[PDB]
RNA sequence: CGGUCCGGCCGGGAACUCAAAGGAGACUGCCAGUGAUAAACUGGAGGAAGGUGGGGAUGACGUCAAGUCAUCAUGGCCCUUACGACCAGGGCUACACACGUGCUACAAUGGCGCAUACAAAGAGAAGCGACCUCGCGAGAGCAAGCGGACCUCAUAAAGUGCGUCGUAGUCCGGAUUGGAGUCUGCAACUCGACUCCAUGAAGUCGGAAUCGCUAGUAAUCGUGGAUCAGAAUGCCACGGUG
């Protein structure tokens, strides 16, 4: 249940289950249960204990929780502190990929807001 | 459209039919596989050199009797509106008003 | 329409049992035309009714539309300065046609897992007179009496 | 020795063949339930071989091109109400009495400038 | 991104000049009319001027800038706010 | 076999352009196999008819190519002269193929 | 019919679907009844179609000094080292906000994974580009086929069967952001589409007021075309369930 971090529901199967770590999504999370020997729809209770201790071995050898995070919070820093045009518009709070926002940038500015 | 344009457009339609040799054994060197790869960059650097106009994007069909840009068609030739006012005369052949 | 007076159209009988009226009560549990799961989702429930009643499959629906088929109802009027509500009686096209609306209405507003539990469930609670259809069929056949000083 | 009928629904074009037997429904060389999903359209592929009383005593050979999955069930049923109307000829009127005579002459209804469907409008503002 | 077999881009006009401007060594600030060349490792430690739409605006590239093209460092539209 | 290839526009233009070559092969020989009818592209367009601004305004116009299509089984010398000898009026294309 | 690799494929056949030329057909023509004896109208008989069989094409006299001199032509006027003409780079795409039109959803009539059937109408030579191999995938590699009922684009999806899922911001929903890539193109920074790995916001049917539709219709599902080197959730077309 505590796998790489922080704690996996155990009453969800072990696909669905193991997406709940920063940066696991539907391949990765089959790519674990096809290099780690595990079926799909077992859940994290009813496995063994020593799946566990080779599915830890297997999930760490990527990029988790703690080095995901540092490293899109570090290149987002770096394309700030230049001058960049994503860094403009990372540090202004408005659409980065060419968005119009005439209307509609309401994901990144936020709510609704009068004047 | 404005006197200039259309002859803009038969200026550029020489240049861009006149270089036809060099710019398929330009891209030729550039988008193969088994070439050079200190040849690949001296066709690439051709390639900024032979004149902007001469490429084939770089111009819109113009109409063939009026010049405006907008609202061709290929088929015919001629723009949205001298179009009309021909298949309603009766000078291009076939062309019945359809309906079904 | 203003002028033409036209007619009530045909319809395809059931494809199961053999009954014309079924054939509106399979469409009105329909969207975006796909009649196919409407045609399943209703075969399955008047199989489910027909076990938890202990009746038989065609006979455990008629007795649970009786207790929600109207008598009378209101329309309005305001022939002078004044609104009226008027009780007329309906229609016996109408009646069912009311019927087998009401029953679907209230049976998207449940909170089981499925369409078959669904309508299974309000079918045999307008079997015994309770429930979310002859609660609304209360409400519009008391609207008469509270306006039969109005004809 | 048999018979024959053509028939058209929505946009489909049954073929139908009609011999004495014992009640063979083959069609594009397939047994009748292998090919169709609904009971319904299970029906009304049959439905005048029960209207007469002529399910036992002929085989059927069948093909259909072209249509949706009501397309060439309809065809198929027009198709059958014309290839028994050349088998003894006093089943018509009553054929024509049940309603399977007549073909459906309805049809996709085209669509037409500035109606974003065959009919729908768009919208609408002041 | 660009297809990555043709290579990266660069205009003759500027790559020239600017391995003659390396090879003579002056920081008087290079003017270009160019906004769309990716920038070379070679030009590290250079004081260039990239057209924005109106004049040029001084840019001093670093290490850090070597991935993108010159436009990212000029924006275009002036901007202060409502 | 020698295949003709007939298109136009118009279908009393075809007809009697294709009659005449029927009977030029059975007035210099026989074995003609008829015209079969192939299908007919019909080439719509549809354009505004306002010049400035009318969205909801349009004519609708179609091109409609008739095809037809005749063989030759059996050619003499004279067979295959008589019909190169022929030429047709303006509208009809045509193109000869042996097989 | 006969061979058949059980593929109309291959001798064959002209029947049938179908492709298209010319015709037959529907007229209130026929039986009854109400009628002012007429005009008609209401039922029903025959027919594939009943009363205009269903759709389209066609828009009277004219009106608001309606709309464009920016398609084109124009009467007068204004400019002629400029209001003309060539070139690089920017700009129409900015954003505190308001309105109009559409797409995707808020989920069990539904997500996901496997197998399985039935369409129509189009387009294509600087073009459509199957087969075969490399790539997790966009796609690069090689080179047949076709001015096309021959060849391609091309697989239909909704559906049907077997699983999984269990009312949760959810395996719902995909917004926004980071890393790596492909293609057309002199060139994707302001600004291209697309695929993979991450990220998983807002939203539990929507206030007053309002919009479309009378039968193959509204409602949902996919496919094509025009403009186009690349680029539409709109526009124009055809069918599937109904
Ligand atoms: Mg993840
Ligand atoms: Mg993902
Ligand atoms: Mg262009
Ligand atoms: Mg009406
Ligand atoms: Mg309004
Ligand atoms: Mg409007
Ligand atoms: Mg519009
Ligand atoms: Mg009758
Ligand atoms: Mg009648
Ligand atoms: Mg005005
Ligand atoms: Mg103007
Ligand atoms: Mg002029
Ligand atoms: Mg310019
Ligand atoms: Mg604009
Ligand atoms: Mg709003
Ligand atoms: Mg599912
Ligand atoms: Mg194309
Ligand atoms: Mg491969
Ligand atoms: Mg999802
Ligand atoms: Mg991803
Ligand atoms: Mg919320
Ligand atoms: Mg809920
Ligand atoms: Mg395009
Ligand atoms: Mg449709």
């Amino acid at each position: 249940a505590r796998i790489a971090g922080i704690n996996i529901p155990d009453h969800k199967h072990a696909v669905i289950a193991l997406t709940s770590i920063y940066g696991v999504g539907k391949t990765r999370s089959k790519a674990i249960l096809a290099a780690a020997g595990i079926a799909e729809d077992v859940k994290i209770s009813e496995l063994s204990e020593g799946q566990i201790d080779t599915l830890r071995d297997e999930v760490a050898k990527f990029v988790v929780e703690g080095d995901l995070r540092r490293e899109i919070s570090m290149s987002i820093k770096r394309l700030m502190d230049l001058g960049c045009y994503r860094g403009l518009r990372h540090r202004r709070g408005l659409p980065v990929r060419g968005q119009r926002t005439k209307t509609n940038a309401r994901t990144r500015k936020g709510p609704r807001k009068p004047i | 459209a404005k006197q200039s344009m259309k002859a803009r457009e038969v200026k550029r339609v020489a240049l861009a039919d006149k270089y036809f040799a060099k710019r398929a054994e330009l891209k030729a060197i550039i988008s193969d596989v088994n070439a050079s790869d200190e040849d690949r960059w001296n066709a690439v650097l051709k390639l900024q050199t032979l004149p902007r106009d001469s490429s084939p994007s770089r111009q819109r069909n113009r109409c063939r009797q009026t010049g405006r840009p907008h609202g061709f068609l290929r088929k015919f030739g001629l723009s949205r509106i001298k179009v009309r006012e021909a298949a309603m005369r009766g000078e291009i052949p076939g062309l019945k008003k359809a309906s079904w | 329409p203003r002028r033409r007076v036209i007619g009530q159209r045909k319809i395809l009988p059931d494809p199961k049992f053999g009954s014309e009226l079924l054939a509106k009560f399979v469409n009105i549990l329909m969207v975006d035309g796909k009649k196919s799961t409407a045609e399943s989702i209703v075969y399955s429930a008047l199989e489910t009714l027909a076990q938890r009643s202990g009746k038989s499959e065609l006979e455990a629906f008629e007795v649970a539309l009786e207790n929600v088929r109207p008598t009378v109802e209101v329309k309005s009027r305001r022939v002078g300065g004044s609104t009226y509500q008027v009780p007329v009686e309906v229609r016996p096209v109408r009646r069912n046609a009311l019927a087998m609306r009401w029953i679907v209405e209230a049976a998207r507003k449940r909170g089981d897992k499925s369409m078959a539990l669904r309508l299974a469930n309000e079918l045999s609670d307008a079997a015994e007179n309770k429930g979310t259809a002859v609660k609304k069929r209360e409400d519009v056949h008391r609207m008469a009496e509270a306006n039969k000083a109005f004809a | 020795n048999q018979y024959y009928g053509t028939g058209r629904r929505k946009s489909s074009a049954a073929r139908v063949f009609i011999k004495p037997g014992n009640g063979k429904i083959v069609i594009n060389q397939r047994s009748l339930e292998q090919y169709f999903g609904r009971e319904t359209a299970r029906m009304v592929v049959r439905q005048p071989l029960e209207l007469v009383d002529m399910v036992e005593k002929l085989d059927l050979y069948i093909t259909v091109k072209g249509g949706g999955i009501s397309g060439q069930a309809g065809a198929i049923r027009h198709g059958i109400t014309r290839a028994l109307m050349e088998y003894d000829e006093s089943l018509r009127s009553e054929l024509r009495k049940a309603g399977f005579v007549t073909r459906d002459a309805r049809q996709v209804e085209r669509k037409k400038v500035g109606l974003r469907k065959a009919r729908r409008r768009p919208q609408f503002s002041k | 991104p660009r297809s990555l077999k043709k290579g990266p881009f660069i205009d003759l006009h500027l790559l020239k000049k600017v391995e003659k401007a390396v090879e003579s060594g002056d920081k008087k600030p290079l003017r270009t009319w160019s906004r769309r060349s990716t920038i070379f490792p070679n030009m590290i430690g250079l004081t260039i001027a990239v057209h924005n739409g109106r004049q040029h605006v001084p840019v001093f590239v670093t290490d850090e800038m070597v991935g993108h093209k010159l436009g990212e460092f000029a924006p275009t539209r002036t901007y202060r706010g409502h | 076999r020698i295949r003709i290839r007939l298109k136009a526009f118009d279908h009393r233009l075809i007809d009697q352009a294709t009659a005449e070559i029927v009977e030029t092969a059975k007035r210099t020989g026989a074995q003609v196999r008829g015209p079969i009818p192939l299908p007919t592209r019909k080439e719509r367009f549809t354009v505004l008819i306002s010049p400035h601004v009318n969205k909801d305004a349009r004519d609708q116009y179609e091109i409609r190519t008739h095809l037809r299509l005749v063989d030759i089984v059996e050619p003499t010398e004279k067979t295959v002269d008589a019909l190169m000898r022929l030429d047709l009026a303006a509208g009809v294309d045509v193109q000869i193929s042996l097989g």
